[PDB]
């Protein structure tokens, strides 16, 4: 009935998708054919990873522990829980008392909010992602050509014939797109 | 010693017309003055098979004269016996309990007033009026009398005399022959 | 109780030298002489040992060892109880089939064992059959001794024993008996 | 037909309460204080048994002083008519009528709190015609192994096979 | 109504809606139906195709007594109680019988006096009209008649009717009077064609006309309390004698017909028995027939029976035409050729409902002329009737036994009886004579 | 929950010797006191598999273990139950009620008397003689036994106990190779 | 004659989407959810393997209950009388036919979205002949590397196929 545009998040080539909605659920998922890199088709992952969002056991209320038991709380509570213990540890041993784990599976204003938000509110650069562990590749492009990241573009690969030299090859199983 | 035959029912080309009942309840009684015509018939009609219809479609049920059979380990008088090559209740022997009842899963068998000469039964000893003798009636197979008459009398042939040996070799022979043409 | 759990799931194993009415609703009966049961227990520890149905993280993380049992349940052999009882030996291979992969199982004793004059050994090995398979600490499982009166576990925490005083302390503990001295009276 | 009372075997403990619940019952109301319903140990199963209320009455056949006829949908004794002729004991196929006496019970439970508690007629499960309340024998059981029977009962459960095998046998072969 | 359907029985088995030639059975492949009682002609094959039969050992239904007051049936029958029930009309019967003042009177078809034999555990087809007489003297009927009589009277009147028409042909192709269901279905859909049926009255009309304004003037009875009832093979004749235009001598010529089985109801509750009863003779003045009349039963038998005469009509001259067996058969249409007075007639006959509307068509009719149609709606002739007991499910004994007594009587041809030359010479005068147009003729003309 | 294996015969190594029904026989029956000797067989010979041999050879059949098992739906009492990987009939609740023989195509299941202890099993209540106690034989997959023994019985090595898993992969691999070799 | 699907090894990934749309499009019409289309990997090339419409099946002259019948141009398993009898796996020469249980799933990313989504029977490739669309694996792949070859196809390939090798061998020399 209504026809969303967005980029399927379960890999990073990043394609175009219709999230075919009915009655406020999602009930398919569509290829754009005027997309640059997908040209209209999509791996296993972006035809069926729908099934994910409206699943019976998703966490709807917060709760906290209070005996070893989470129990459903409200929200102002809990925020005020949040800030006085974050304001006790900061009184005692400063503001190195946490370390701030921004997921990788999250848009660039989270990511900009975490940062601001641990710097510019308590003042720490203990900020860190759990998709380092290609680490030594951004260190080594840098110090060589002076560039941190992809250098061309993925449907330049396709337009005329070149020579394709794979390292590791387990792009087959990996990004099935750009293997395509 | 030879396994006992018995009659089944087609479901597909069955319609419930109850003409199979009726001519059990007419071959059988005929010490009961029936003379193949309704009006000479001054009884209850009792037949020995009984239609079903369920959601998909009807079909009667009747005896299936088992080999061990627990009508007859039932009865304490031993009233059930294998007369022939099936399996008879007597109606001369039968107290007219009810574990006869609680035994058999088919459910082809059913208690009710036995009629001899066209009238009711009467016992001697009960209560001021006598309680007729009523005794158990279930499928014979006709063993006394001839062919079976469900068969013969169905329209549409539904039902059918089954030997249960015969079926099994036939069953192999084909298994066979359909496994030899294609391996 | 026990026959009500026979709601198409249960699975009742019960060994008796006599006949009473349990034996005759069980579908597996373990007839053994009296006497003879610590043979059994064995046998049955080391059935489910050989087959590997032991949780060893019950074992690994609250008891102090493994080998302890296993050197003393590897002598007898399946065989070996076979014609130790004259039982057949099969009915042990499936009764260790239904006890190890099902998770919550109950033991229950009566009177029989417990006018034994060696009941000790009986009961220590009850036990370690019970914490082998990890059947202790969760609802529906356990350990279940039946007691032959109605007030005996009332006999028990206080004191009915000549070595024993309320509250499950012994009176030759000098703690305890300097513990109520005054408030007791005399 | 008649209503009597049957027990499955396979939730019969022998706790011996049932056979008690029925003695005591028929006491109180000024009966024969003997218990109706009977105790048997077989080599596969423990089972009890009672009178099964033969819908043909072999037992009125042979009672020479006529004291045995069918009230409501039950079979009666009439214990003021009945002289001790054990002839009614030689025609019950199920054995389910003994006699007034006292040698007559089995050493258990009952015998014994009998005897701390503390005419021979022939006596007989009357299925409790005399009280308001259902038989004292199915109400009191503590697993409810007994249930009673009637017509309806019988023709629902035989309607109920029937159908069972029916739909079965359309599911899965003609 | 008069053919119901009970609901509680009928199980939706379809097969008596294989068997009616209208189709007035509307229903689905399960569930009960009902009877379109609109258009259905009352032939009866539907009754006894018919074999629900639900006992009375569950009270999940009625009670069974009760249902003895709806089908109309005596109380005291205990026969079981089928689905495709006829109405019952014995409980009137009875309650006439038990008034003492009305002069009471019988008819007799013939297929009863084969038809009954078979309700006491005889043979079937056994010709029984001595045992049939004595019973039915013994059921307090005062008189006792035969409707042959009155066959005899409607082969004369077709026969002139049929020697008139053949004369300046105006519809030609003529038809019998004989099955009121024919004429039922002729007026239900084949209104244009009505005309073509002679105008002749079935025999129990004649004979009751007779018996009304003739049989009470040769007795002491004024014609105001007489209780005339027909025996009759049919669940067909309720309907004929019911018409408004039915009636003659002011009052209703037949008053309410019982079949066969009702009969035999009748004969039961009363306690007689029917093998000890000894053989009598029906009343002279209007009892006294020829085999001619007595062949009606089967089929075709009014092909004979015309002929006979007819064959004296036109060529004036007494030759033998006593048996014919090329127009004998049970099924289908059958057709022959006559040569009579230098003129060929086609003639057929037709067993069955279906098998006329081939031959009916107006180009068909135009194609073979049809000079004679002798038409039965049940199969097989009127021995095969709504009104015949049940088979538990034969017929040939039935034909069998009345073409020997065709062959036993002395008299043969239509035309000897002097019971006929005495009421032509007496009370009609002659046919087609001013008299038989009010007593014997009617118009067909409901117009349906 | 997994396909259960079912034996298969192999009419192109197969002769028709009946060598891989005495071993069942033989390894069935041995509370009949059977010491792999004729002379102390007291009893009269059942096997499981039939030998059936037609124009274009001869083979063995015997059940197939189906999953949807109609033998196992048709038994009212419950006999047949699938109690381990292979389906399995139980001789205590039997009554021969012989729909097992109008359910199977195949034809594996065959009604024959049983023998307890080298002696013919007797009922109850039945005829004036005794009836002997008939059973649904069928192959069991010698569940409670070890391997079968219609196997290493066999002289040319007909028999094969397939599961339907591996049999497919190695079919799917060998279409693989034959199709990518010519591509 | 018959319509089949063809899948060429030299464009497909392994990627798995094909199984997996086969398997749910014929859950969501109301189907057995299992895939009929397995992934073979050898030793030189990975393609997917289906049910070549055998034009004599081997199958349906195999089939006891004859549940296996041809309907419009394919051969279609009609599940509903479907018994279980594993016959049809014996005589299928590519393994096209294996049957409804869970263990029949190798390990792979469909075994993890259908078990982190939540009879037994013979399940075949139907052709995807209900859904108005043609076949959900030729749709749906990524590389579009099956392809439904039809009765006109396979003449027109032919004829194309002689016409160049009669041309070639024209022009080079006779
Ligand atoms: N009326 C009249 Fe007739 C006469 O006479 C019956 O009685 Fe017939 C019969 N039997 C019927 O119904 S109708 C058709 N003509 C042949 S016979
Ligand atoms: S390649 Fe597949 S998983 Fe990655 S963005 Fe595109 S559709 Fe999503
Ligand atoms: S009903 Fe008759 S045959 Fe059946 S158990 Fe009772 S006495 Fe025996
Ligand atoms: S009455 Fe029932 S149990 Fe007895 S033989 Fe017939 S079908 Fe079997
Ligand atoms: S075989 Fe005979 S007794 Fe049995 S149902 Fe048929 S007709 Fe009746
Ligand atoms: S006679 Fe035949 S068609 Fe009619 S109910 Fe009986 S079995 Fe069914
Ligand atoms: S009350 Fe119930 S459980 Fe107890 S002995 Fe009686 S029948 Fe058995
Ligand atoms: S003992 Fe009593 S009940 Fe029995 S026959 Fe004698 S009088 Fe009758
Ligand atoms: S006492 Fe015995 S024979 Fe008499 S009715 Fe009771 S069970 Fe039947
Ligand atoms: S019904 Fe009454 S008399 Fe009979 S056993 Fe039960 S309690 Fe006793
Ligand atoms: S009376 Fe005749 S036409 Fe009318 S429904 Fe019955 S069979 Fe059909
Ligand atoms: S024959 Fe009787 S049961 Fe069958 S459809 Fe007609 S009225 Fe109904
Ligand atoms: S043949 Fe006789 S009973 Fe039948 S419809 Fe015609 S006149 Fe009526
Ligand atoms: S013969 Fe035995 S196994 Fe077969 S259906 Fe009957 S009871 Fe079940
Ligand atoms: S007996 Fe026949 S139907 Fe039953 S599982 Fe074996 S092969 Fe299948
Ligand atoms: S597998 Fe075992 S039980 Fe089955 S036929 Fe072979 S030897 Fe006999
Ligand atoms: S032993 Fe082998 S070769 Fe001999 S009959 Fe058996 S399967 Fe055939
Ligand atoms: S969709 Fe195409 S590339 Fe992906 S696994 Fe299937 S055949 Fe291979
Ligand atoms: S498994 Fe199904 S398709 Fe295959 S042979 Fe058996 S019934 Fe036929
Ligand atoms: S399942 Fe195999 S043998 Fe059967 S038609 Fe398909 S490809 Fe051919
Ligand atoms: S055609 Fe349809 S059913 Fe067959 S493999 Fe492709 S998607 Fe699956």
């Amino acid at each position: 009935q209504e026809k969303v545009l967005t980029t399927c998040p379960y890999c990073g080539t990043g394609c175009g998708l219709y999230l075919k909605v009915e009655n406020e659920k999602i009930v398919g998922v569509e290829p754009d054919k005027l997309h640059p890199v997908n040209q209209g088709e999509l791996c296993i992952k972006g035809y069926y990873g729908y099934k994910y969002v409206h699943d019976p056991r998703r966490l709807t209320s917060p709760l906290i522990k209070k005996n070893g038991k989470f129990v459903p709380v409200s929200w102002d509570e809990a925020l005020n829980f949040i800030a006085n213990g974050l304001k006790k540890i900061k009184s005692e041993y400063g503001s190195d008392a946490f370390a701030m784990f921004c997921s990788a599976r999250a848009t660039n204003e989270d990511n900009y909010a975490a940062q601001k938000f641990a710097r510019a509110v308590i003042g720490i650069n203990n900020v860190d992602h759990c998709a380092r562990l290609h680490a030594p590749t951004v260190a080594g492009l840098a110090m060589t050509l002076g560039s941190g990241a992809m250098t061309n573009s993925i449907p330049e690969i396709s337009t005329y014939s070149d020579v394709i030299f794979i390292i590791g090859s387990n792009t087959a199983e990996c990004h099935p797109l750009i293997a395509a | 010693t030879q396994l006992n035959p018995f009659v089944v029912a087609n479901p597909a080309k069955c319609i419930g017309c109850k003409a199979c009942e009726v001519a059990c309840f007419a071959v059988h009684n005929r010490n009961n003055h029936v003379g193949a015509t309704v009006g000479t018939v001054s009884i209850p009609v009792i037949p020995r098979l009984h239609l079903i219809k369920t959601e998909h479609g009807t079909m009667p049920i009747q005896c299936r004269h088992c080999e061990d059979a627990p009508c007859a380990n039932v009865c304490t008088v031993g009233a059930i016996k294998r007369e022939g090559n099936a399996i008879v209740v007597d109606e001369k022997l039968c107290i007219g309990c009810k574990s006869c009842l609680l035994a058999c899963p088919f459910g082809a068998i059913e208690l009710l007033p036995q009629y001899e000469d066209g009238r009711e039964v009467f016992q001697i000893n009960l209560k001021l009026v006598q309680e007729p003798r009523i005794i158990a009636y279930k499928c014979d197979l006709c063993n006394d009398l001839g062919e079976p008459a469900c068969v013969k009398a169905c329209p549409e042939n539904a039902l059918t005399l089954v030997m249960p040996t015969e079926m099994k070799k036939a069953r192999n022979k084909e298994a066979a022959l359909s496994f030899l043409r294609v391996v | 109780h026990v026959i009500k759990a026979k709601e198409r799931g249960a699975k009742l194993i019960v060994a008796d030298p006599r006949m009473n009415a349990m034996v005759h609703k069980a579908d597996i009966w373990l007839r053994v002489p009296s006497g003879y049961n610590i043979p059994l227990i064995n046998g049955m520890i080391h059935i489910i040992i050989k087959e590997g149905l032991v949780k060893t993280d019950f074992v690994k993380n609250h008891a102090v060892g493994f080998e302890e049992m296993a050197k003393a349940v590897e002598k007898y052999t399946p065989e070996y109880v076979e014609e130790l009882t004259g039982i057949p030996k099969k009915d042990l291979i499936k009764a260790a089939r239904f006890y190890g992969q099902a998770q919550a199982a109950a033991i229950l004793y009566s009177m029989g064992v417990t006018q034994f004059s060696h009941g000790t050994g009986n009961v220590v090995s009850l036990a370690n059959l019970a914490v082998i398979t990890g059947n202790l600490g969760r609802p529906g499982a356990g350990i279940c001794p039946l007691r032959g009166q109605n007030n005996v576990q009332g006999a028990c925490d206080v004191g009915a024993l000549p070595n024993v005083l309320p509250g499950y302390l012994d009176v030759t503990k000098e703690q305890n008996r300097e513990r109520f001295e005054k408030v007791w009276g005399v | 037909p008649n209503r009597f009372v049957i027990a499955d075997p396979k939730r019969c403990l022998g706790c011996y309460t049932c056979i008690a619940a029925c003695a005591f019952v028929h006491e109180e109301q000024g009966l024969q204080p003997f218990p109706r319903l009977y105790l048997t140990y077989t080599s596969e199963g423990i089972m009890p048994i009672q009178c099964r209320h033969c819908e043909d009455a072999p037992c009125a056949e042979v009672c020479p002083v006529e004291a045995i006829k069918k009230e409501g949908n039950a079979i009666i004794i009439d214990e003021k008519a009945c002289i001790g002729c054990k002839t009614c004991l030689l025609a019950c196929s199920f054995g389910a009528i003994d006699f007034s006496v006292q040698d007559s019970l089995e050493q258990s439970i009952f015998k014994d709190i009998k005897e701390n508690l503390m005419r021979i007629v022939a006596v007989k499960c009357d299925l409790c015609n005399f009280r308001e309340e259902g038989p004292a024998c199915v109400q009191f059981c503590p697993t409810k192994a007994l249930k009673l029977v009637d017509g309806d009962e019988i023709n629902k459960m035989v309607k109920n096979k029937r159908t069972v095998n029916v739909e079965s046998l359309l599911s899965v072969y003609g | 109504a008069i053919i119901n359907i009970d609901q509680e029985l009928c199980t939706g088995c379809r097969r008596c809606a294989e068997v009616c030639p209208v189709d007035a059975i509307e229903g689905e492949k399960g569930k009960p139906q009902k009877i379109n009682t609109e258009v259905c002609v009352m032939c009866g094959q539907c009754v006894q195709k018919c074999s629900s039969y639900a006992s009375y050992f569950d009270e999940s239904i009625t009670p069974r007594n009760v249902k003895l007051q709806e089908r109309g049936m005596l109380d005291s029958v205990k026969e079981p109680l089928f689905a495709a029930y006829n109405l019952g009309y014995a409980r009137q019967v009875k309650e006439a019988l038990e008034n003492p003042q009305l002069f009471k009177v019988v008819q007799c078809a013939p297929a009863i006096r084969v038809s009954i034999a078979e309700e006491f555990g005889l043979d079937l087809g056994d010709l029984t009209p001595g045992k049939l007489v004595a019973a039915l003297r013994r059921l307090n009927f005062d008189r006792v008649y035969d409707t042959n009589f009155g066959a005899d009277l409607t082969i004369i009147e077709e026969a002139n009717e049929l020697v008139k028409r053949i004369k300046e042909g105006k519809d030609l192709p003529m038809f019998t009077s004989c099955c009121p269901a024919w004429v039922k279905f002729a007026e239900q859909t084949y209104p244009e064609l009505l005309k073509h049926i002679s105008t002749c009255k079935s025999p129990q009309q004649m004979t009751g006309a007779i018996i009304k304004t003739y049989g009470a003037k040769i007795n002491n009875v004024d014609p105001a309390k007489i209780f005339s009832v027909s025996v009759m093979p049919c669940t067909c004749k309720s309907y004929e004698s019911d018409r408004p235009e039915m009636r003659s001598s002011g009052y209703k010529d037949v008053d309410l017909v019982i079949t066969t089985r009702e009969l035999a109801h009748l004969m039961k509750d009363k306690g007689i028995d029917f093998a000890t009863l000894p053989d009598e003779e029906f009343d002279s003045p209007l009892g006294n027939y020829t085999g001619a009349a007595t062949i009606f039963g089967n089929t075709g038998g009014v092909m004979e029976a015309a002929l006979r005469t007819a064959y004296e009509l036109i060529t004036k001259k007494p030759i033998p035409n006593i048996d014919i067996e090329f127009v004998r058969g049970g099924e289908g249409i059958r057709t022959a050729t006559v040569q009579v007075g230098e003129l060929e007639l086609k003639i057929a006959v037709v067993s069955g409902l279906k098998n006329v509307i081939p031959i009916l068509e107006d180009i068909k009719k135009n194609k073979c002329d049809l000079h004679f149609v002798e038409v039965m709606t049940c199969p097989e002739g009127c021995i095969s009737g709504g009104g015949q007991p049940k088979l538990l499910l034969a017929y040939k004994k039935r034909k069998e036994a009345l073409y020997k007594h065709d062959a036993e009587l002395e008299l043969r041809k239509s035309h000897e009886n002097p019971a006929i030359k005495k009421l032509y010479e007496e009370f009609l005068g002659e046919p087609l004579g001013k008299q038989s147009h009010h007593l014997l003729h009617t118009k067909y003309t409901p117009r349906k």
